[PDB]
């Protein structure tokens, strides 16, 4: 017992040391949507999935322009994201004004990060349940990062959000070496197989469902949106 | 012309032998411009001790409003009288405050104290600073020439009869030295078994 | 320009105010007063500057007749100079320049009237009668010389007739004659003017 | 220290206790009725007193708010206060603005809306009370809006509300909807006999304030409302002799 | 026992319930056809001796956006003076059009303010317990989104919402097409309406509104109401 | 039970237990009712006032009622007459209001 | 936090209509050493106990009486530390206050300023209130002198009164032996009997601490002079 | 958390009110009677003082009658403590009002404040609230003399005559009988008092030193405010002792008439 006095405290420790606060997060993320991320390391690439509720809908969008060379998918709840997002577009901002740079994207996650993380280590503040695959094209090449609300950063040539997560990872250790520093075609056609492993996989592949979404050495932030995505397949 | 003057005004306390004695002048015009030959600048708190104030008239009202809510509150604290002493304190604390602002003041005391049954007098500043006064005390625009006719007409011992002629030619004089033309003057006369008040009879133009 | 006159007879009181309706520098019209009615057992006459009359009649009034409701009683027209005369005195103090000469002009139900002259150093006093502004100069020694303290009601009206024909034959300002209003116990009334 | 913190709660399956609970309060409480004519609004109220050392100095349900309109109110006197203050310095608000008064619905609408601000805002929760808001406007129309602490207004014909509403509200639904002509003397009538129901017997228990149009607002006399009960007994005694003798 | 908890499923609790308070209110339709929307709501009554006439659910955000809420009405009451405001700044600024989707977000954002924690600045303990049906026409055409009291926006084209909302949204699926004349759904969306009720079928506890470009945001009189009953 | 809302809803379970039932306050008509059986009972006089007593009463049960009846026989008894008298009545009836009460009031909502 | 924490107080109302925290420290006085207080009319006498219990100490070190002012003097029952710290709060105020007005103090003004600090204590939470009891001892002209404070926040005037431990059993004790006319040295006797009849753990002049207000306020005692007191009369 | 130390204070429940309001008054209930008999001329105000001692002390009479005006005086039951807070604002509003308007406050004014205070810790404050009760004694110069009352749970009134402390009930029904509307003197008064607070008294003995009393009454200024010296109030007490005595005397002279039992 003691499930509620875990909730409590957001000071929490208990006897092994654990906080539960982690744990209630990491479920979170397992209970969104479907996102791989990819990179050759000169171009990167993400296959993510958009979803609709119901028939006489039509999905909602989950893969977000933070910016002309910087951008990510979501992977959890729609709501606390967009306040995340202004934020960093704003910090984006400023860098342009004052000091006319990009900025490395490697130097601004670890910002945001701890910022975030002084509020866990003091009262007040639940955890954000949204975790990112972040990815932007700076001066040294595209590079990839997984943020998660337990503020785990970490820079991974590829990785995977979304339940049955391990399943499109180890196919993404197996063709690992096959992806090399080129091809944008050959990264795409992985991610679509790779996709599927995230998936029940009895839901048989859509276009309406799939976006891609590259950036790469000349290019920038496009989107390629519903039936934009037959060209390439 | 002055901050204190657009209505001028003067005020004298003398003190006689058992009874003491406070007698300023009154008028109300507004600038130069005479509209009546009233307004009281002196007002009591208890029958016996007297205060009488010289600033602008508008000032005059609020700091006597002051001295009310003040005096009021602290004798029922502590639920026993205010002693004459106690008053000139109190005024010294709110001159200090008003210092900064344009609310410049002259305070004169005057009663005699018949739960001891001394004379008691003072004068003070519109800088803040108290001066004990004794036998006359002057107060208002005319202060240079009132002070020189207190230094000459005054003699050791006085009776309230004496003490009023004294108080009234002062008060005669005083009229003639203002351009405000500040007609209509007052005398209370007081002792620890009567006060008399008196209005003067005195020029009208 | 800025002028207002009273008289306190025992059974009503007339004042003399101002009036504009479109005045630069020229004349075409004339009909406004710059008086409020602070209820209907006192009225008040003002001037000064021209914005802050509106600015500061409008606080006053919309007060007085909360205290009204809330007691379910009513002030003496004393009570409320006093009241008036606090605030304008914080006012003068104050950054803001709230420095207007107003006219308190009050009948006391079972005291008898009262008229009330305020002044912009704030300064409150009550006259027989008394006015100010550029009207003053001239109606004052009629007033002095033809009113005897007490006098008839019949007497005033034609007392107040001869302002106007001595503001005639002077000759000041540019626009003619004043507004003559009658405050009584009985509310409020008008005395025409030529 | 400052005290931010949450004195409400939220509700735990789509009900929030409180306001349930504010609901009750207003049962136990006294009884009002309001009905309209068309040159006429009629507050009536109920009173318990046993006293006669008390004075009648004392104030009453219906409260005075801008010259044609009246609040009546079950719940605390105190919290009435408070309510009746916010509008009476919002009427003059408006007046300075709009330069005459308003609606009445408008001056409703702005007590309520504090109500909901205190449930929806943290460290702050509603007083619970439910009141009755009538008057006209220039308009000779009547209005009586209903105020109640879901933080919700509307309008009605009529109402009746607090302690033993069931047995009354039935009652007005028949009085009513055989008029749509006036009958003020009726009317008052009508409402006496809607709240002799609730008293238990006694005039001594009762107290109407009628409020007809062009300022008139009027508490009655001990001697009208005798007269009024001495026409009613009258009636039924004469009537249902009247009944078995006619045969048709 | 916070509420300022995420929860140990990490689906915080209060959301939950919301949708039970839903459930307890009444029903709202809304059809968005190929040229231009509906919504239809019910209003009700219950007494003969209410005025709902005073009564409505179903407001005008604007002249090209409208909106229906559904839930514990006295919320929906705040949440539309912020959004009303909002829309007009843009006009001050730039004399302009809002979309019907920028208007929403913006509504969003304020639908997370609650507890006194450190994941939301406190004003509110909780949040609005209402669902609204946002509506607009602009160059993106009529369309219709579906604001869930979650603090998302969901775009629909045919959706209702309500206590019977579950067989509503089965039979809403027959009728709709994607291609259907607007007086025609104003039939197909009377029948599911007069199918939930259990009182008299009347114009007076019933409401209508569309939207059409040829002659703005305009609500539905009880003489067209009526003329709308006698063709089904 | 004195007070249901000690009672816990695990107890009451529907579908065994579907009534509750609740007395009522005292009411002022009911106080005459239950009165006049009680008098009946006892002997009785023609300088007895019932509506008086009854009016002088305000939130008492019947049992306190059948206590003051009981309590003024007792009196008569020591006197050694069966006549009872309007005094007896308010000895009685001061007795018991002097017993419960000793709290400050919450009325005057008006 | 920092402005977190218990905003409402410990003390709560009770069904009993008692205030629990407020009861407990009745006993938190109960525990004080012996004291006393004979109000001599021309004079005062305040006294108690100085209990030791280490013979490792250094002079007459700390105190248990202070002077506020030089007219009004504290002595007390409760609890040290709390001692200490209440005489500085108000002891800085009864300067302040003073020195604005350069009238000299009146009793009842120091009272009302002590009782307020306890009762925004009580009003308050986070904070406790002190358990102490105070006998404030003055003197000043023909007035009446002699009061005590409570950790309550009441006051009362007083003759004669008891603290520390077994303050009932003192206190009747005082009651019957002290009546009518004394002197100052006479009041001093009688103080000493009645702390020696409360206990006696030993009585030295290291034991005893007395005080008195008569001319021109409170003056402190030698050593030698209570020692000749004690001679006087054991 | 951030708070979770508290025991759900101060909030609502099945109740329908609010248990800490309803505490307070078991507590007002235990402290000495306190009586105001309202007249036509003048107000009579009565108090029954609590414990007294030799070692104890008298340094006003003012220990139970506080003036909060020169035409406003009040009873006050509840703790000292509490109260001596609460009379410092009191006193201090009809100050400002004085300042401002130049003239004294109407009673029902400063009735009003007090309740204010009160209502605003319920709804929410973070500090307890408190329970007080005061008895007005006070005069106006165009409404004449006003008594009131006030109690802590927002409910104030106006009253001819009441009483408020022990054995509240009994005391306000024998108050009820003795009175007669209108027709009321201040000698009537003067016994009208005491033969109440003698049946509430278990203290066989009467004593001028267990009571305080005073009058309020109207001549010179607004008021000439009067507070009963003990030889008066002894006086008072012997006279109507005598009285007592002689009804009981006559009643036994009516019993032997009759036929002897």
């Amino acid at each position: 017992m003691f499930r509620n006095q875990y909730d409590n405290d957001v000071t929490v420790w208990s006897p092994q040391g654990r906080i539960h606060q982690i744990e209630y997060a990491m479920e979170a993320v397992k209970q969104g949507s479907a996102t791989v991320g990819l990179k050759s390391k000169t171009h990167a690439v993400l296959v993510a999935l958009k979803r609709a509720q119901s028939e006489l809908a039509a999905h909602q969008k989950k893969i977000l322009h933070v910016d002309n060379h910087i951008g990510i998918s979501i992977a959890g709840l729609t709501a606390d994201a967009r306040l995340l997002c202004n934020f960093m577009r704003q910090e984006c901002l400023d860098s342009r004004f004052v000091f006319d740079r990009p900025l490395p994207v490697s130097r601004l996650v670890s910002l945001i990060g701890s910022k975030t993380q002084i509020p866990t280590q003091r009262y007040g503040r639940r955890p954000y349940g949204v975790g990112l695959l972040i990815a932007g094209y700076d001066d040294m090449g595209p590079h990839i990062f997984q943020t998660c609300p337990s503020a785990n950063y970490f820079d991974c040539r590829a990785m995977s959000i979304g339940a049955r997560s391990q399943s499109a990872r180890t196919y993404l250790e197996r063709h690992m070496s096959e992806f090399m520093e080129c091809n944008l075609n050959e990264l795409v056609k992985h991610g679509l197989r790779a996709l599927r492993e995230t998936l029940p996989a009895e839901q048989d592949l859509t276009t309406k469902n799939v976006s891609i979404g590259i950036v790469g050495k000349d290019l920038e932030f496009t989107i390629y949106d519903d039936d934009d995505v037959s060209p390439f397949l | 012309m002055s901050i204190m003057s657009y209505n001028g005004g003067a005020v004298m306390a003398m003190k006689g032998k058992n009874c003491v004695a406070i007698a300023a002048d009154r008028r109300f015009g507004i600038q130069a411009q005479m509209v009546t030959t009233d307004f009281q600048k002196i007002f009591p708190m208890g029958d016996r001790l007297y205060i009488g104030l010289a600033g602008l008239a508008t000032d005059v009202q609020t700091v006597a409003q002051r001295l009310k809510f003040r005096l009021n509150l602290y004798e029922l604290k502590e639920g026993r009288q205010i002693k004459p002493y106690t008053l000139m304190s109190m005024v010294a604390n709110l001159l200090y405050e008003k210092r900064f602002g344009p609310y410049y003041t002259e305070p004169v005391i005057a009663g005699l104290d018949p739960k001891t049954f001394k004379p008691f007098i003072c004068s003070l500043d519109l800088i803040g600073c108290p001066m004990v006064t004794d036998d006359f005390v002057v107060s208002g625009t005319c202060a240079e020439q009132m002070y020189g006719m207190c230094e000459s007409l005054w003699e050791p011992n006085m009776d309230p009869d004496h003490l009023f002629e004294t108080i009234s030619q002062a008060m005669l004089n005083a009229v003639d030295r203002d351009a405000v033309s500040g007609m209509g003057v007052i005398v209370h006369i007081i002792e620890k078994d009567k006060i008399t008040t008196r209005t003067l009879k005195a020029r009208m133009d | 320009m800025e002028y207002l006159i009273g008289i306190q007879g025992p059974d009503y009181v007339l004042v003399a105010s101002d009036r504009v309706a479109a005045s630069n520098i020229v004349q075409m019209k004339d009909d406004h007063d710059k008086m409020f009615k602070m209820s209907e057992k006192i009225l008040l006459l003002c001037v000064g500057e021209a914005g802050d009359t509106v600015q500061f009649a409008e606080y006053i009034q919309k007060n007085v007749q909360l205290y009204k409701m809330r007691n379910g009683y009513e002030l003496s027209p004393t009570a409320a100079a006093n009241f008036t005369r606090r605030n304008l005195a914080d006012c003068l103090r104050s950054r803001t320049p709230y420095h207007v000469n107003l006219l308190l002009a009050g009948y006391d139900e079972h005291e008898g009237p009262a008229l009330y002259y305020m002044d912009y150093l704030a300064a409150l006093a009550k006259a027989p009668f008394a006015a100010h502004g550029y009207g003053a100069f001239l109606t004052l020694s009629i007033l002095d010389r033809y009113y005897t303290p007490t006098i008839s009601r019949e007497r005033a009206v034609e007392l107040l007739r001869k302002c106007l024909e001595e503001l005639q034959k002077r000759f000041i300002l540019n626009l003619p004659t004043f507004s003559v209003r009658i405050i009584d116990k009985n509310g409020i009334h008008d005395l025409d003017n030529i | 220290m400052s005290y931010d913190r949450a004195i409400t709660v939220f509700s735990p399956d789509g009900h929030l206790f409180q306001v349930e609970y504010a609901q009750e309060a207003v049962k136990k409480g006294s009884t009002a009725v309001g009905v309209r004519g068309r040159d006429i609004v009629v507050l009536g109220v109920e009173k318990k007193s046993v006293a006669k050392l008390q004075d009648e100095r004392t104030v009453r349900k219906i409260c005075a708010l801008d010259d044609n309109v009246c609040m009546a109110f079950a719940g605390l006197t105190a919290d009435a206060r408070i309510v009746i203050n916010r509008a009476r310095v919002e009427c003059q608000s408006h007046r300075l603005t709009v330069e005459d008064p308003v609606t009445v619905e408008y001056i409703t609408r702005y007590i309520a809306s504090l109500k909901q601000r205190y449930t929806q805002s943290n460290g702050r929760r509603p007083f619970g009370i439910s009141a009755l808001i009538v008057g006209f406007d220039f308009d000779g129309t009547p209005r009586l809006y209903q105020t109640d602490p879901s933080g919700t207004y509307h309008a009605w014909k009529a109402n009746a509300i607090g302690r033993g509403a069931k047995s009354v509200r039935e009652f007005l639904e028949k009085n009513y909807t055989d008029e749509a002509i006036e009958t003020d003397d009726l009317t008052i009538k009508l409402v006496i006999k809607a709240l002799l129901e609730v008293v238990q017997s006694g005039g001594k228990n009762i107290e109407l304030a009628v409020m007809r149009r062009d300022q008139s607002l009027k508490i009655l006399n001990p001697e009208e409302i005798e007269k009024y009960v001495a026409e009613i007994e009258k009636e039924k005694e004469e009537n249902e002799k009247k009944k078995q003798k006619k045969a048709s | 026992r916070g509420v300022n908890t995420f929860s140990p499923e990490g689906r915080l609790f209060q959301v939950e319930y919301a949708i039970e308070a839903i459930k307890l209110g009444s029903t709202a339709i809304g059809i968005q056809t190929s040229e231009g929307v509906c919504l239809a709501v019910e209003k009700r009554i219950t007494s003969p001796l209410m005025e709902p006439s005073s009564i409505e659910k179903i407001v005008e955000i604007d002249a090209h956006i409208g909106c229906a809420m559904s839930g514990l009405i006295a919320d929906a009451k705040t949440l539309i003076d912020k959004a009303r405001v909002e829309t007009q700044n843009h006009w001050f600024t730039y004399n302009e059009t809002m979309t019907v989707e920028s208007v929403t977000q913006a509504v969003s954002n304020l639908a997370l303010q609650f507890g006194e924690e450190d994941a939301d600045p406190g004003a509110m303990s909780r949040p609005f317990g209402v669902a609204l049906l946002f509506g607009g026409v602009d160059e993106k055409g009529p369309q219709l989104f579906h604001m869930d009291p979650s603090g998302t926006f969901v775009q629909c084209d045919a959706r209702a919402i309500g206590s019977a909302s579950e067989g509503a949204q089965s039979s809403l699926q027959e009728v709709y097409h994607k291609s259907m004349t607007l007086k025609e759904a104003i039939k197909s969306s009377l029948i599911i309406l007069k199918q939930v009720m259990e009182e008299k079928l009347n114009a007076t506890n019933i409401e209508l509104a569309t939207v059409q470009p040829g002659q703005n945001f305009h609500m539905f009189t009880k003489e067209e109401l009526e003329e709308v009953i006698k063709d089904i | 039970t004195n007070r249901i809302e000690t009672l816990d809803p695990a107890l009451i379970r529907p579908g065994r237990i579907d009534r509750k039932i609740e007395f009522p306050l005292p009411d002022e008509k009911t106080k005459k009712r239950i009165f006049q059986i009680h008098t009946s009972r006892m002997t009785l006089a023609d300088d007895v006032t019932l509506d008086d007593l009854i009016m002088a009463k305000d939130d008492l049960s019947g049992a306190d009622i059948k206590a003051i009846c009981t309590e003024a026989g007792l009196m008569a008894l020591r006197e050694r007459r069966m006549k009872v008298t309007n005094e007896d009545f308010k000895k009685s009836k001061e007795n018991v209001l002097y017993k419960k009460q000793e709290g400050t009031p919450e009325g005057l909502y008006l | 936090m920092a402005e977190r924490g218990y905003s409402f107080s410990l003390t709560t109302f009770s069904p009993s209509g008692k205030l629990v925290q407020i009861e407990y420290a009745l006993a938190a006085v109960a525990g004080g050493a012996p004291s006393v207080g004979i109000k001599a009319a021309n004079g005062v006498v305040l006294a108690t106990e100085k209990k030791q219990k280490s013979i490792l100490y250094d002079e007459r070190s700390v105190h248990k009486v202070e002077p506020i002012t030089k007219h009004i003097g504290l002595v007390y029952s409760g609890m040290g530390p709390d001692y200490r710290v209440l005489v500085h709060r108000a002891r800085k105020l009864a300067q302040q206050y003073y020195l604005v007005y350069q009238e000299p103090i009146p009793t009842a003004q120091l009272v009302q300023r002590v009782a307020s600090v306890m009762q925004e204590y009580t009003q308050s939470g986070g904070v406790r209130p002190f358990g102490v009891s105070l006998l404030i001892c003055g003197w000043n002209e023909g007035r009446p002198y002699l009061f005590q404070s409570d950790p309550s926040g009441a006051y009362f005037a007083w003759k004669a009164t008891a603290m520390g431990k077994n303050y009932v059993n003192g206190k009747t004790f005082l009651e019957k032996r002290y009546n009518e006319d004394l002197e100052l040295e006479d009041a001093i006797h009688t103080a000493i009997l009645t702390l020696k009849e409360s206990f006696e753990g030993q009585m030295t002049e290291d034991n005893i601490e007395v005080g008195i207000c008569n001319e021109a306020g409170f003056r402190r005692l030698t050593p030698t002079e209570v020692k000749d007191y004690l001679a006087a009369i054991a | 958390m951030s708070r979770r130390y508290d025991s759900r204070t101060t909030i609502f429940s099945p109740e329908g009110r609010l248990y800490q309001v309803e505490y307070a008054m078991e507590a007002i209930g235990h402290a000495g009677t306190c009586l105001g008999i309202l007249a036509n001329d003048g107000v009579l105000l009565a108090a029954e003082r609590r414990n007294i001692h030799k070692l104890l002390d008298e340094v006003f009479f003012s220990e139970k009658i506080y003036k909060l005006n020169e035409d406003m005086a009040c009873s006050v039951a509840g703790i000292t403590s509490d109260a001596n807070v609460l009379t410092n604002e009191l006193r201090l509003i009809a100050q400002r009002y004085l300042l401002q308007y130049q003239e004294p406050i109407p009673c029902e004014q400063l009735v009003t404040a007090l309740c204010d205070i009160k209502q605003a810790y319920t709804q929410f404050g973070g500090k307890r609230p408190f329970g007080v009760s005061l008895l007005y004694i006070g005069w106006d110069k165009h409404y004449g003399f006003q008594l009131y009352q006030s109690d802590p749970s927002g409910n104030y009134g106006g009253w001819k005559a009441t009483c408020i402390g022990n054995n509240s009930a009994a005391a306000v029904s024998m108050l009820k009988q003795d009175y007669k509307e209108g027709e009321m003197t201040l000698k009537s008064a003067l016994a009208l008092a005491i033969k109440v607070l003698n049946k509430t008294m278990d203290v066989s003995k009467l004593s001028a030193e267990k009571v305080e009393i005073a009058t309020l009454t109207r001549e010179n200024g607004k008021t000439v405010i009067r507070v009963l010296k003990q030889k008066e109030v002894e006086q008072l007490i012997k006279k109507h002792e005598e009285e007592e005595a002689k009804a009981e005397r006559e009643k036994k002279e009516k019993e032997q008439k009759e036929k002897d039992k």
